[PDB]
């Protein structure tokens, strides 16, 4: 769970690049 | 009324999974329904999930294939699902989404209600006072069910739950014959059977039991393939709560609701989940599968100034004997009581594989009495509960010991143990039961044994019948 | 038009000005056109998932605008030759390079473009006639066994314009034009159908016939039916060509698996000399069915599009008017290709890894089947059978693809892991496992050998029996020891541990009950606390001496030299050795 | 081919640990070679993974240590992978990047090949039959193994994997000895082993033994430390394999190539995987490394119009004795067989320690029978088999209880597991055992039970042989 957290976390913040 | 003329666009940045990513949409709003049409005019539908600004986004219910970037078109209508709810769909079959598919017309509708429903009012509540008939005698002798209770029947995948459901569909019925047959004639009873994600060979089998038995003059058939959309199934328990609250509260009527596979409505659930990217939670079902399992169960009950009641029984494919499996353990904390079957008893060739020993009905004790029925079925229900716990435990020591060492009242209980899988468990397919013919099979099994050993019931009642 | 790609990794291939074309259509993309399937467009922005290898491309290469969705050619020249994930005609791509060694980008359609067959119209044509959407324009003589047919594809009616006398025609060789209203068209014999959507039908039928199965036990115990779909874990293959000789299935088509290259050589090579006799003439070879072969080293579309392909394929052959089957050497290359498609999409997986999308997709892909009535001229029926399932992760019981099989498929087979570490291959799990249906078999069995019914129940009680006092015995009586031999017995006579050597290959069903009646017999007689009057068990097994050895010897018949009656006759004195035996007592 | 000169870049635009990301790179190649030159002056070489626009990632198979943003240099040849590869690579020695470390000059290249190799078509591959011979009793006629089959060698750490991995390649021969001697002897077998991960000792070990078989006329050695870094292992393997299928396809000899740690194969994939941020699989590791096993796993068997032959026998460690570890189910769903070299008989010093009883070759199916190696042999195996798990059920049953319980035929079933693991197990250093003599010993070791006992075995093979 927690490194499904984590990579989704890294997913959103690449999604706000702009 | 809505006087406001639709909106139909063209400009879309694309899609996503089985979702559609839109833009430039003037004034969204949340499960908003819209309808789409490919390049070779092809119709779909579609419900709106998420929301931000001019960014809609809408799930297809159809599937999501062959779409293009620019000669493609929605056309919002601006309100959720609105189900044509009304009083004459008995005697009708429909699809998923409440398409006909008995080869009947669009419903005429008398009444346009919100799918999601609404709660009830706690305070407007009434305690469960009288009992249903079902006909199949483990159900009615030992945990016979009231009007607004809610009972499960847990099964294993690969047995014969199916069945025991068309054959409840069939059989349910009310129990006014007692006070007397010209009584009966106020036939407000009903049925509601749903089925989703079941393959269409049962399918058919049911629609072919429900064609030849002749009694959908009150029966409400929604029917949903395996193969349908998968948003699709989520929408189907929704639309049968509706039309049994319409039947039951405004047309005054007893409605047993039915509900089938409830492991495969979770995994339903666990693909909206998916789509929404939320993560999972444990087991990998979503965190808020109680709020909705919830908001499912709890549309039963009587209500204050009406002739009517709802009873909700759901079927639940307990996955592979796992009895700490969240599913199972959330539905046995909000229903009150449960039943059990085995695979045993099926391997057996018993039919139906009904398991009494752990069963269990939580308000049996007022749904059942003198004046309701007869007085002492409760008591025979008792009686019967110890002495086949008293005959298990025997026949267990018998096992290992010896029938050097056996006295004649063990015998005695053997042989009831033995008529009783025999007889009373017992069912077979098309046997209509009535609970006094089966209190009458019970005494019988009873009158085995004399008084001596009977000991839990008063004589002042067991000279009801046991001198007979 | 086309457009450029933008910067790539892995399997998969980023692409610019991609604008206008359909997500679900085919591509090519590179100097050696390698084949591709868009999965994810996003402004012009757009990724394809590439199927063949992913290496030696650039940035900025030409893309060619797209085709049509994925889909397969079908009509003469099936169920004669070998294909692929994709339909590459490989008998012939050997030929085509005079070296084979590595087949490279190629693109060779399916069918060859110079071999002629010879069409007769059906009589019942007629100028200016309207033709729905499934009437037999007429026949092809094929080959020897089964000569299928041609219809029109699901389309509205039409006055003929022109049809092709008879006559020997080649290639394509446009057999028919047709008119609509205002248009006019020309059809070839061939047609060019999408996968992932196959043509509907106008009913499904009652299913009532039973299933002559190619293996014992699992018929045995647990019927199936001719067009029904059933789960076997691959802990194998040989049922298949055994139903080719005993089942009354015209055809059946194997998928491969591609997790092993070996048995798939030696199936190769083993399937021309396949005999058997139909109709008094021995067939040498069963030519007559389709075989798909992928390799692991393919990458993962090509692996999860073949089961695609070969439901279609096979839904096409049906709609001929056919009985079929097919067997799955699958469910778990699938699901992780699923897994590997997922993670390369970049979204959330479920508990075990698994997208969600496997029950809708796996679902969609069992159920497709049943007995089917027709569109156009009623005398087609067909029908078709599904089975092939994998033995899960050290026999996981709880994986979530194993879930779905209970779910949707309902003839379950058991096999313990317990036992399936000891190399014992048919042996069952029973308390997983549920037959599918009981009423299938009541005609049957009212025709033929009706006393089967009780005596497999009595069986079950002999293992469930066994199933308790096990555990008794973990920690005793004789008349447990009753049950607890029968059941021994029992279960190393049918549970056939043969190695697949040629004496076990044979069905003979109503010279496999006797033994089943024998030993069910021979418990009855025993149940009696041993003396048949009522001595201990004890007393029976040094009585008994090499009897109970030719019992377990029962199993080593070779029907097809013995002759049947000589079988019965192996019965009937097994059976007054029983008697005599018990006589003596 | 390429007729134009190189290609430099500059732009460094950051060092994610083993990976170098940078900046303004025009029309990149997907898997092309790149070389670096430090600030010191020291040469390097990497390979492009990650391509997007201008901007591309590289992996340096050697680390990186003293690269700088400014003031280090990249080249880009613009072409796949091209390994060198001659017949005279036998007598050789070379590192994981293959440059020479026995002091011998640089590789004279015969011709480039590629090293993704190429996909074999299917069709020309022809089906093994050929039996090999091994020496080891628990290999051969129990589970023995055929010319062109992959098989694996399940062990852990401690336990005695590398003197069998010595014994097997040094006992090599095969068992069609019923024929002239000098035809026999014409045959050899080419070695290529692929250290990876693997220590001083154990590589010394090997040499050593190799040394004194004086095989170097036909032995390749490439060879890898734990000094050494780390990404090379993500390549050492391939270069085996491309130089094995030379060896075999073009050269026509017969070869027999060993893979060394594939546990460091996975931890060294996973570590690139934790740098490249891409969906983690169960336990960590990517999707992807089941297709890139089968990629590293199908480069065996023999071909149509040639006569050569590639047999894979890959070694692997098991974490904690497990079997349900990633790795070890994953090989096995590639790999055909098993063979479970056990802690427990380690423990009690039987060497080799082989446990016959997980282990599995599922091609003996056809390589034995009459004219193969022996009219009666697969049946003494199974009979065998069987009467080794009762017994192993009967040991537990002891242990559970005591001999009390046992009958005689318990008391038989023991002393069979006795022998059985005295004499068929317990082979020794350098016993080459011949296909007839362990028959005759499965035979011997079956005679200890009359006829009545045995029961997976024909009475016909009985009466032929058993009464000797």
């Amino acid at each position: 769970f927690y490194r499904l957290k984590k990579i989704q976390e890294k997913k959103k913040i690449i999604k706000e690049k702009f | 009324y809505l006087s406001q003329p639709r909106l139909t666009y063209k400009t879309v940045s694309g899609v996503n999974g089985p979702l559609v990513i839109l833009d430039h949409v003037k004034f969204p709003r949340y499960a908003e329904i819209v309808h789409l049409t490919l390049p070779d005019g092809t119709k779909r539908s579609g419900q709106v999930l998420e929301v931000s600004g001019s960014k809609a986004v809408v799930q297809v219910f159809e599937g999501t294939s062959g779409i293009d970037a620019k000669k493609t078109s929605c056309e919002f209508t601006g309100d959720i699902l609105r189900t044509p709810v009304s009083e004459d769909m008995l005697g009708r079959v429909f699809n998923g989404s409440g398409k006909p598919i008995d080869r009947g017309p669009v419903v005429l509708a008398e009444d346009f209600l919100d799918i999601m429903g609404q709660p009830i009012n706690p305070q407007c509540r009434i305690y469960p006072e009288e009992m249903i008939q079902t006909g199949i005698s483990a159900i009615d002798g030992m945990n016979s069910i009231a009007r607004g209770q809610k009972i499960p029947i847990f099964s294993a995948a690969g047995l014969p739950h199916n069945e025991i459901a068309a054959q409840i569909c069939r059989q349910a019925g009310l129990v006014k014959k007692s006070k007397d047959v010209v009584d009966y004639s106020e036939e407000n009873f009903a049925i509601v059977f749903a089925a989703m994600g079941v393959n269409m060979e049962t399918a058919r089998f049911f629609k072919s039991d429900f064609e030849e038995n002749g009694s959908m003059d009150n029966v409400c058939l929604f029917l949903n393939l395996a193969n349908d959309p998968t948003i699709e199934r989520i929408i189907t328990p929704r639309l049968a709560l509706t039309t049994a609250e319409f039947l039951a509260y405004q047309c005054e009527k007893h409605v047993l609701v039915i509900l089938t596979d409830m492991s495969s409505y979770a995994e339903a659930l666990r693909e909206v989940s998916a789509a929404r990217e939320e993560v999972p939670g444990r087991r990998g079902f979503p965190g808020y599968m109680y709020t909705d399992l919830a908001t499912i169960y709890e549309r039963a009950g009587r209500v204050e100034g009406r002739n009517g009641s709802i009873t909700q029984i759901p079927i639940l494919t307990m996955p592979n004997d796992d009895i700490t499996h969240p599913i199972p353990d959330l539905t046995g904390y909000i229903t009150e009581g449960q039943i059990y079957v085995d695979r045993q008893l099926h391997n057996r060739q018993i039919y139906p594989p009904i398991n009494v020993l752990p069963s269990l009905s939580r308000l049996m004790k007022s749904a059942i009495g003198e004046g309701m029925t007869r007085k002492d079925h409760a008591d025979v229900s008792n009686q019967l509960y110890a002495c086949y716990a008293i005959g298990k435990d025997v026949q267990a020591m018998k096992a290992v010991v010896g029938e050097e060492a056996l006295t004649s009242d063990d015998l005695l209980y053997l042989e009831f143990l033995q008529k009783f899988e025999k007889n009373f468990i017992t069912q077979g397919p098309y046997e209509n039961r009535t609970v006094y013919e089966t209190l009458d099979i019970g005494w019988q099994l009873l009158r085995i044994f004399p008084k001596e050993m009977l000991k839990r019931i008063p004589q002042s009642t067991l000279s009801e019948f046991y001198p007979r | 038009t086309f457009g450029y790609v933008h910067g790539v990794s892995g399997p998969v291939v980023t692409a610019c000005d991609m604008a206008g074309a359909a997500m679900y259509e085919l591509v090519r993309v590179g100097h050696s056109e390698l084949v591709g399937e868009i999965i994810r467009l996003e402004g012009d922005m757009a990724t394809i998932q590439v199927y063949e290898e992913t290496s030696g491309v650039s940035v900025g290469d030409p893309v060619l605008r797209t085709g049509k969705p994925l889909s397969v050619e079908l009509g003469p020249g099936i169920m004669g030759a070998i294909f692929d994930g994709i339909q590459r005609p490989l008998s012939d791509i050997s030929s085509q390079t005079q070296s084979i060694y590595i087949p490279r980008g190629v693109n060779v359609s399916a069918l060859s473009r110079d071999i002629k067959w010879e069409f007769i119209p059906s009589k019942n044509l007629r100028v200016g006639s309207h033709i729905t959407g499934g009437d037999i324009y007429g026949i092809v003589n094929e080959n020897s066994l089964i000569k299928h047919k041609i219809m029109l594809p699901p389309r509205n009616r039409g006055s003929v314009t022109y049809i092709a006398p008879p006559g020997n025609y080649d290639a394509s060789d446009v057999v028919l034009e047709l008119e609509f209203e205002g248009v006019k068209e020309k059809f070839s014999m061939v047609q060019v159908w999408p996968v992932r959507q196959v043509r509907p039908v106008t009913e499904k039928l009652p299913a009532n016939h039973p299933l002559l199965t190619g293996q014992r036990v699992l018929d045995a115990l647990f019927p199936c039916v001719q067009g029904g779909t059933t789960a076997i874990p691959g802990a194998k293959t040989v049922i298949s060509q055994s139903l080719s000789k005993y089942s009354n299935s015209d055809v059946i088509i194997y998928v491969g698996c591609g997790e092993r290259g070996n048995e798939m050589s030696e199936v190769l090579r083993d399937f021309p000399e396949l005999t058997m006799e139909v109709d008094g003439k021995v067939e040498s070879i069963m030519k007559r069915t389709a075989l798909v072969a992928n390799t692991s080293n393919m990458p993962v579309a090509a692996r999860e599009a073949s089961i695609y392909t070969g439901i279609t394929l096979s839904e096409y052959f049906r709609d001929m008017g056919y009985h079929v089957s097919m067997m799955a050497d699958s469910t778990s290359r699938w699901a992780e290709a699923l897994r590997e498609i997922s993670g390369r999409l970049a979204e959330m997986p479920a508990d075990s890894g698994y997208p969600a999308y496997l029950g809708a997709r796996l679902a969609s892909f069992y159920e497709r089947a049943g007995r089917v009535k027709c569109l156009g001229n009623p005398e087609r029926e067909g029908s078709v059978s599904i089975v092939g399932a994998v033995s899960p992760p050290g026999g996981d019981f709880s994986d979530p693809v194993t879930s779905a099989t209970l779910g949707i498929v309902q003839v379950f087979w058991g096999l313990d892991k317990k036992l399936a570490q000891r190399k014992h291959f048919p042996s069952v799990n029973w308390l997983i496992s549920y037959s599918k249906y009981m009423r299938a078999l009541d005609e049957y069995y009212d025709k033929h050998f009706t006393e089967f019914v009780p005596l497999r129940t009595k069986a079950k009680e002999i293992l469930q029996e066994e199933e308790d006092l096990a555990e008794i015995v973990q920690l005793l009586a004789e008349t447990d020891k009753i049950t607890l031999e029968v059941a021994k017995l029992i279960k190393d006579d049918f549970l056939q541990q043969n190695g697949y050597t040629p004496y076990d290959r044979f069905c003979p069903f109503y010279k496999t009950v006797g033994m089943l009646s024998n030993m069910i017999s021979f418990y009855d007689m025993a149940r009696r606390a041993v003396e048949t009057t009522a001595i201990t068990w004890s007393i029976i097994r040094e009585h008994m001496g090499e009897i109970l050895y030719k019992l377990s010897s029962m199993k080593f018949k070779d029907p097809v030299k013995d002759g049947e009656a000589k079988i019965k006759a192996d019965y009937a004195q097994l059976l007054e050795d029983m008697q005599n035996a018990f006589r003596s007592l």
